[PDB]
Formats: structure tokens, sequence, C-alpha cells
RNA sequence: CAGCCAGGAUGUUGGCUUAGAAGCAGCCAUCAUUUAAAGAAAGCGUAAUAGCUCACUGGUCGAGUCGGCCUGCGCGGAAGA
């Protein structure tokens, strides 16, 4: 509702492709294309985007607000870049990146090799930490979530892999 | 595994399976024998020790334990199954007390001992057991015996082979930072350690002993001074008692009377701890000169009437900690439990 | 917010102070400190006491309402946070330059000490005041 | 007023667990004229019992009786289906334990009386007001009864 | 007065010599020793009197020593020696504990060295009594 | 209204039970005066300490927000050969 009312400004160097409903917001930091629920259309203005609902649909403003936020997740990604921080704490935990895959010595009997998607790269400024850089929220969140699925920290010592933003409670 | 708590629970034993009355009726004949059987014996309660459990935390969570009630009798001369005996996992060294001039049931010293606490009720009788010629139609049945009910005061008390008591912030937890593998929280403030984190020392194969931690306390008969009798209860199976006295406290008073009153309050706890052999050791010797703390160490002994070796121990510095362990271990071996 | 009784009274009291006001300064304490709050206002209590008002209500429809009635040229407070420091005794007292001198005293942002409009002037560093 | 305290020593059957109190009204047996059975509409009664040590299938126990009516202690101990040892009138049918020695079975045959004894009595002097305390030595039959049970318990269970 | 700078304050009295049972070695553990309590702390306190507890900031950043300044004692620690009883509250409000006159805590409250919120003397005249009647006292202003 | 950028301080470590509790174990007379927009205060983390916070206000966004009442149609409550 109110989210759709607010206009959104697009930066320079990024183009907006309109082919009906499919939209391309390719910029200086990669390319991506996303689709809506066939209920909210897109219109191009001088420096803003207006979407609007369509009659006959009860939800209406409900999914229209999701549209801008969906664009908001991919208008600054191709301009600023998205970085998520993951912390590995514990004795014997090893983390490194090789090529486009990550090898983790998390205490398994065999090393864990996870294949990263094409549009997301990884780097380890220090051995015990890793930074994830991507172009869209939807994939980068899951990749970080998948990493935590191996070592979801326990509430006793916090040992395992965890995001830097959240704090693991100890009991 | 960071807190110790004690509470009381209510155990109830299932009464026996009640008898049944019935009369078999076939598809053609309407008159049949007095069908029916007995009940099921009530489920008992067994008091079993456990290594993994070390507190009574679940017992505060669950104050009531229900045994399986015996199944009632059924037709076709059916007898109900005996109620399953509920087994309760308890840390070793527990003592249990009842009401109404109650007393202890049995001391647990080793794992594997199973103690009988509650006897379930015993099954009743059906009409078939009352078979006779003159009656010829038994409508009588015997009610199951009621189960046994009692309230248990679960007292947890450690298997401290070597028990030690010392002055507040005298380094009792620091003494565990020695060869002892336990890691109690250590800090300069008084009563740093409140939870008893017992440790174990293994000098060599076939020979080891456990050491418990009990914080110091001020002279109070009641629960005053924060700490008191609730911590002294973990004692009373310590074959050796260790006394720790500070030398030249940084801010406290030098021990000339406070080291004597702590002995006096031990007398009034319950029985002076059966006058067990108490060993007095010192601490805080690396702060001053080694030779300076020699003459003043023995001066305290006759000041308090102590005629023992008055061992000088540096818990933090680690000098002499091994010498005390050798002496106590020989004393332990030469005096087995008998 | 509560009902409108105190809002009218608060502005009316502020308006009545304009008739007996003097030169005033401004400050933008977006990141303020209570310790600093007890420096430029303890001086206000040092002079006479509690009479000094530093109420900060520079909203587009809170302090602007009294602008047409008194000091019409002060309509340019519509932009971002601006505070007032009104002096009843004396004409052009030394408190005007206090904020400018205290700008570097852990008060990095002080609304550029644009001041008020006694002579209908612009942003300046005024130090010639009756002492 | 129930001021005088009375103590009894008794031996019963069964592996006891803990003491307690029994409060059951009692009247005459409906059928047999030599039995005094528990009746819901009987005379109210209070009795307390404690335990000093257990045995194989028997026990040695100390208890206090409040009202000294006819055979009060036996029925209240028998109302919890734990009858006295050797009692022919109120105790249960003979039930020797599993793996009992021949000497043990003879002792129960030899001890053919009721298992009851009073040890400690407390009284208040009539014209002085000073308590007296007296104790009764354990009778010889009970000495051997607990002796044979102690040997049997220490041999079979151990 | 600039940032958090890990400031703590604890004391029981000024007439003592840093006793252990009341407070102990908790007078500093992040670079503050215990032997310096009688070198510079007892430089101005010992000059006048030791009869009122004094809280004070740590102010230690990277040096072994300290660079703090002592401040005024609390308003209620004086209620024991120059106002009346000293046992404590006892019954909080079951009855009237004591009586406080306007003469009391009037001129002594001005003895504060650096503790002031405005020059209005009347402001803290009734604010020093603000600490009062927290135990069952009666004001007679 | 909810968000974002900040304020959260003061006489003040609030008196007894207090070893240690000082908004966060036990009692509130519930103080009020300082600039005001903020309470001797509802929650983490320990023993307080130190820090995270909240009601509240200031600035920006700029048009509905808040939960009680009656009622139609719905959802879970609803597992068997
Ligand atoms: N220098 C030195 N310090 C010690 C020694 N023993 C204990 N301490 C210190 O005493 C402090 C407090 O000891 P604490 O664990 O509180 O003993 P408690 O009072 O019995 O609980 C610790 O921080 C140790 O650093 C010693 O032998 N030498
Ligand atoms: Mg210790």
């Amino acid at each position: 509702s109110r989210v759709a009312k607010a206009p959104v400004v697009v930066p320079a160097g990024v183009d907006v492709k309109i082919n009906g409903q499919v939209i391309t917001i390719k910029g200086k930091n990669g390319e991506l294309t996303r689709t809506l629920n066939d209920a909210v259309e897109v219109k191009h203005a001088d420096n803003t985007l207006t979407f609007g609902p369509r009659d006959g649909y009860a939800d209406g403003w409900a999914q229209a607000g999701t549209a801008r936020a969906l664009l908001n997740s991919m208008v600054i990604g191709v301009t600023e870049g998205f970085t998520k921080k993951l912390q590995l704490v514990g004795v014997g935990y090893r983390a490194a990146v090789k090529g486009n895959v990550i090898n983790l010595s998390l205490g398994f009997s065999h090393p864990v090799d996870h294949q990263l998607p094409a549009g997301i790269t990884a780097e380890c400024p220090t051995q015990t930490e890793i930074v994830l850089k991507g172009a869209d929220k939807q994939v980068i969140g899951q990749v970080a979530a998948d990493l935590r699925a191996y070592r979801r920290p326990e509430p006793y010592k916090g040992k395992g892999v965890r995001y830097a933003d959240e704090v693991v409670r100890t009991k | 595994m960071k807190f110790v708590d004690e509470a009381s629970i209510l155990v109830v034993a299932g009464d026996g399976g009640n008898g049944c009355v019935s009369f078999r009726r076939e598809k053609y004949i309407p008159k049949g024998g007095p069908d029916g059987g007995d009940g099921g014996d009530g489920g008992d309660v067994w008091m079993e020790a456990d290594e993994n459990l070390n507190t009574l935390i679940d017992y505060r969570f669950e104050k009531s334990f229900r045994a399986e009630r015996g199944q009632n009798g059924a037709s076709r001369d059916c007898t109900g199954k005996r109620g399953k005996d509920v087994t309760i996992k308890v840390p070793v060294g527990t003592r249990v007390i009842d009401q109404g001039t109650g007393e202890t049931m049995g001391d647990m010293t080793k794992h594997g001992q199973r103690l009988l606490v509650a006897k379930g009720g015993w099954h009743g009788l059906g009409n078939t057991r009352f078979k006779s010629s003159v009656n010829r139609t038994p409508r009588q049945k015997t009610n199951g015996t009621p189960g046994d009910k009692r309230e248990l005061l679960l007292e947890l008390m450690l298997l401290a082979d070597v028990g030690m008591l010392g002055m507040p912030n005298a380094g009792k937890s620091t003494f565990i930072r020695a060869v002892s593998a336990a890691k109690p929280k250590v800090a300069d403030y008084p009563f740093t350690t409140l939870v008893p984190s017992l440790g174990v020392v293994r000098m060599d194969n076939e020979k080891s002993f456990v050491v418990a931690d009990i914080p110091g306390l001020i002279e109070g008969a009641a629960e005053g001074a924060g700490l008191g009798i609730r911590f002294l209860k973990h004692l009373e199976r310590c074959r050796v008692l260790l006394h720790l006295i500070d030398i030249d406290p940084i801010d406290g008073t030098d021990p000339v009377e406070n080291a004597r009153i702590i002995i006096s309050e031990l007398e009034k706890y319950s029985q002076d701890l059966a006058t067990k052999p108490r060993w007095l050791v010192f601490n805080k010797i690396d702060l001053l000169d080694k030779v300076e703390a020699e003459e003043k160490a023995k001066a305290i002994a006759e000041a308090l009437g102590w005629e023992d070796k008055y061992y000088l121990i540096s818990a933090a510095s680690g000098l002499g900690v091994k010498d005390l362990c050798w002496d106590v271990m020989t004393f332990i071996i030469e005096n087995p439990v008998v | 917010m509560a009902l409108n009784l105190q809002d009218k009274q608060a502005i009316v009291a502020e308006v009545s102070e304009v008739a007996k006001g003097a030169l005033s300064a401004v400050v933008a304490d977006s990141r303020g400190v209570t310790v600093d709050k007890m420096t430029e206002l303890r001086k206000a209590g040092r002079e006479a006491g509690v009479y000094m008002r530093v109420v900060r209500n520079t909203l587009l429809r809170r302090a602007v309402e009294g602008t047409p009635f008194e000091c019409l040229k002060d309509a340019f407070v519509g932009p971002t946070l601006i505070a007032y420091s009104m002096e009843h005794p004396g004409a052009a007292a030394r408190l005007f330059k206090e904020f400018a001198k205290a700008n570097a005293k852990f008060e990095v942002k002080a609304a550029a000490f644009e001041g008020e409009l006694i002579p209908a002037s612009q942003i300046d560093r005024l130090a010639t005041l009756p002492t | 007023r129930r001021e005088i305290t009375r103590e009894y020593e008794a031996v019963a059957i069964g592996h006891m667990t803990a003491g307690g109190t029994v409060d059951e009204p009692i009247s005459r047996h409906p059928t047999k004229r030599t039995h005094m059975a528990v009746h819901p509409m009987g005379k109210p009664a209070v009795t307390h019992y404690r335990i000093m040590e257990h045995f194989r299938v028997h026990t040695r126990l100390r208890l206090r009786l409040e009202t000294g009516r006819t055979h009060q202690i036996r029925v209240h101990m028998a109302h919890i289906t734990h009858p006295l040892v050797g009692d022919p009138v109120y105790g249960g049918r003979p039930r020797p334990p599993k793996g009992a020695s021949e000497a043990f079975i003879s002792t129960l045959r030899k001890f053919d009386r009721q298992a009851l004894h009073a040890t400690m009595l407390r009284l208040y002097h009539p014209i002085s007001g000073i308590e007296m305390e007296w104790h009764a030595p354990i009778p010889q039959d009970m000495v051997e009864l607990i002796e044979v049970m102690r040997a049997d318990f220490e041999e079979h269970k151990d | 007065a600039k940032k958090v700078q890990a400031y703590v304050k604890l004391q029981v009295a000024a007439g003592m010599a840093n006793p252990s049972p009341p407070v102990g070695p908790a007078l500093g553990q992040q670079g503050v020793n215990i032997m310096e309590f009688c070198k510079a702390f007892n430089a101005k306190t010992d000059s006048i009197e030791k009869g009122l507890p004094i809280p004070v900031v740590i102010t230690v950043y990277a040096d072994r020593s300290f660079t703090f300044v002592t401040k005024t004692p609390p308003a209620a620690v004086l209620l024991k020696k120059a106002a009346g009883i000293k046992s404590g509250s006892g019954k909080p409000n079951k009855d009237k504990v004591g009586k406080i006159s306007r003469a009391q805590l009037q001129e002594i409250a001005q003895t504060k060295a650096a503790d002031m919120t405005g020059a209005d003397i009347e402001a803290m005249t009734r604010s020093i009594e603000g600490t009062a009647r927290s135990m069952g006292l009666v004001v007679e202003d």
C-alpha cells in the first residue's frame, strides 16, 4: 500500500528493460531478470517507477508493495553491492575458498565442499572468516543460510558458523 | 552443568489391578460359568543411580512421578499385565528423607545400585477364583490393594573423597587451577565460586582422588552472610579435610582470630563433622619472601593450637602443590574404608 | 501526542516571550550529549535561572505558526533542525556568541550558528556586543 | 489426654520401604467373635510405625501405639497387608522365603508366638512430677529370630 | 565525561584503609592496582577529613597509573552523622521514623565543590531534601 | 501510528535484608528540579557494576492510525481399519 506510493529513484549507469512484465535492471555490478505475479505492471518515467495494481484482484496493494521492495533489492545491488559476514568460532574449524567452491573442515570425517552459484563470489580476508559478495538478496541470503545449516550454533558455547549481525544466546 | 539444585518429589505407586465380575454367554446357551480373571500387579518405583546426571534439575521440573496402574480384569479369564516399574535416574550419593518421623532409606555409594522406594498395590481376585458348589454364582470380587505413597526429600551430596574448606577469596578455586583438570571461575572478589565444581587429580595409574569445592562463609547460624549450611551439606563423606588459611591478605585482616572462629563454627554444624582428621595448609606465599613466610607460618600454628606440619602451599605459583598431594595420597591408601 | 490544549499554550507562551526578547542564536544538536546540555544551559541558569527557554519545536507547523505574528522574516526556519535561545534581559547579550565559541567544544554541528534576525542580517560571526 | 508414650518392638513379613501413620476405624469382626477387624464405621484409631532395619522377606521395626485397645497394633500392621511374623490369629499364612535354610524354617516353627515386645516406657511420677525412663531387654526368642534372619540375609542376597 | 571509558565507582567510607570484607580487590582489575589507593587518592581526602564515603571515576585508558579527580560525597551518607539516627530504615513506612528541619541540609549542601545545575540556590535547596523521606522522614520546611 | 538519525542524564553507588543487589532477589512513602522531551523505571548479563533497551521527545518521510461492540460467510479444534 504505502510502500508502492513512495517513488523510487534509479542511479546512473543502469538501464531498465521493459518487455511487458519481464524486467532487466542490468547495471555495473551484474545482470538479473525477475518476474512478478502477473497482477502488477511496470511503467517507466523520467527518474522514477510507478507500478499500480489492477482491478478485479482483492489483494491489489498487497503485492504492489512487494514489487518495489523486490526492485529495491536489485536496484542497489547492481550499484552498491551486497556483502554478508559469517563468523566461524571453535577449535579445529578451518575455512578457505578455492576456485568457485568452499572447503570446510568443520569436524567431519571428510571435508565439506559446497559449490557456489555463478553470480556470487567468496573471499577470506583471514583464515577464520569469510565474506560473501553477490548481486541479489534472494540468493545471497540462502547461500549464507546453507552455510549455517552445517554448523547451526548450539546455545551452550556458540560453536559453529554464524552471521556477524546476530548474536547467539548462551545458556 | 553450571548449577546445583536440590528439591523434593512425590512418588506414588500404582494400586493393583482390580478384580472383574463376568458371566460367559455363548451364541446359543444363555447360561455359562462365572467368567473373568484377576487384575494386574501395580507398578513399583525403583531408585537407580546415574553417572550422567549430576543435579536434581529435572526434579524441580517434575515434582510428581506416577507408576503404571495395574490393568483391570477382563472376560475370558483374562488377567491384566503388571504395571511397568518406573525407574528414576538419580546422581550418585543422594540421601532421601521422609516426613512423620521419617529417616533415610539407603545411602548410594556406587553406580548400579537399584533401591526399592515404592511398592505398588497387588492385584485383586475375580469371580472365577471364588468357584464353589454352594455359592454356584459368585458375585463377589476383591478390591485391589492401595498403592504406597510417600514424600521424598532428595538431598544431593557429593562423592568428595578429598574435601577442602578455606577462607573467602583465599584461592580455593585457584587451587583447582593446579594439576587438577577442573576449571572453576577464578577472580579476586570474595566468594568467587558458588557452584561446587569438584575436580579429580591423577598422579599415576591405579591411583587418583577427587577434590570438591566449597566456598567460605562468615559466622552465622542462620542463612545469613549469603552462604551457610546449605553448602556445608555436601560434606560428611570426605575422608580427609583440608583447611586453607591466607597469609598477609592484601586488604583483609591478618588471621589471628578469624582462623580460629571458623574451626569453632564447624563444631556446631551438626556433629563437628565426626571430628575427622583435618589438614591445615597455607596460601599467598609468593606475595612475600619465601623465608619471611616461614617463621610467621609456624607462629599461627601455636596461636591456633595447631601441632601439625602446617604445609606451605602456593596455589597460583604452583610450588609445593605436588608435595601436598604426595602426603595426602599415602594417607588415603593406608586407610581404606572399613 | 496528547490533545491540543497544551500545544496552543506552549506556542502562546513562546509568542509572548518574543515581545520581551532579544538577540538569539541557533544550534543543531542532531547528536547531542547531556553533559554538553549542562554547559550551554547551565550558563543560562548561571545568569538568572530557570526563565531561559531553549524549547526545540522547529517543525514546519509548530514554530512556523508564530512567525507571521512576530518576526515574519524568520520564516526560513522551515529547513532542518534549528534551536532557539531567547533572552529577556539585556539587548544582544554575550550568549549569542557562546554557541559559536562552543562549536568546537565537542559540538561539531551547531546549525552553522546562523543566529537570528535582529537587524535582518545574514549568517555572520558577530562579536561586537554590549558587555 | 493421651500423655503417656508407649513403644513397641515388632517383626513383620515383607521388604518394607518407609514408615508412616495409619488412621482406620475399628470394630468387631462381623463373623468371628475372636477377631477385631478394621471397619469403616468403627471406633477411630491412630497408630504410628517406623523401621530400624530390613531383612530378606521380613523386617525389624520400632513403633509407638497411642490407644492400647485389644490387638490394635496387629490389625493396623495387617491392614497394610504386612502381617506380623508368627501371629496365628491375625498374621497371614506361613510363607517361607525362596532358598530358605532348614534352620531358618525351624526357627519360625520354634518361634510359634506373636512377634511383639515393649521396650521403652515413659511415665510421669504421681507426687513428684519427674519423668522416669526404663528399657526392656530383647527376649531370647527375638534375639535368635533376628540372628537367623541376619545370617540368611547376609548369605542369600549378598 | 566524553565516552564510556569503562568508569566504575565503589566505596564504603573514607575513614577506612580499603578493607576487603566490604568491597575487596574489586577496586579495579583492568589495569588498576590496589597499592595506589593511599598514594594519590589520599592526597586531598586526608587533608580535610575522612568521615564521608566518596565515589569517584576511574579514568584509565592506557597508563598503569590514574588521572581522575575526586568529587562530592553523596547526599545521604551525611544523614547518619549530622542529621540523626544511623541504624537504617528498619520499618520503611509503617510509621514516622524521624523529623527533618529546614535548617538541616541547608548550608551543608552548599559545601559541594563541583556539583551544580544552575545558579538557582533555591533549586537545590529543596533538591538536597529530595534524597530525604526515602526512609520514613518528615520534612519541616 | 510505525520506521530511520540522536537524547537517555541528573542530588545519586536510594535506606534496611545487605558478603555482594546500585532499575532490574526482597518495601514504597513512589519522591522533583534541573534544561526539559525521559521513570529512585517495564526487559538482557553477571553480584552490582560497566553496557544493550523501552515508554517519551527532537528532525525527516507525509495521510490515516489506534481496539473495544453487534453481525453474515470462513479457519483450527475434526484420527480407523
Ligand atoms: N599471588 C598469588 N595469588 C593467589 C594465590 N592463591 C590465590 N590467589 C589469588 O586469589 C584470588 C581469589 O581467589 P578465590 O578463587 O576467590 O578464592 P576464594 O576466596 O576461596 O573463593 C585469585 O584471583 C588468585 O589470583 C597464590 O598462591 N599466590
Ligand atoms: Mg575461590
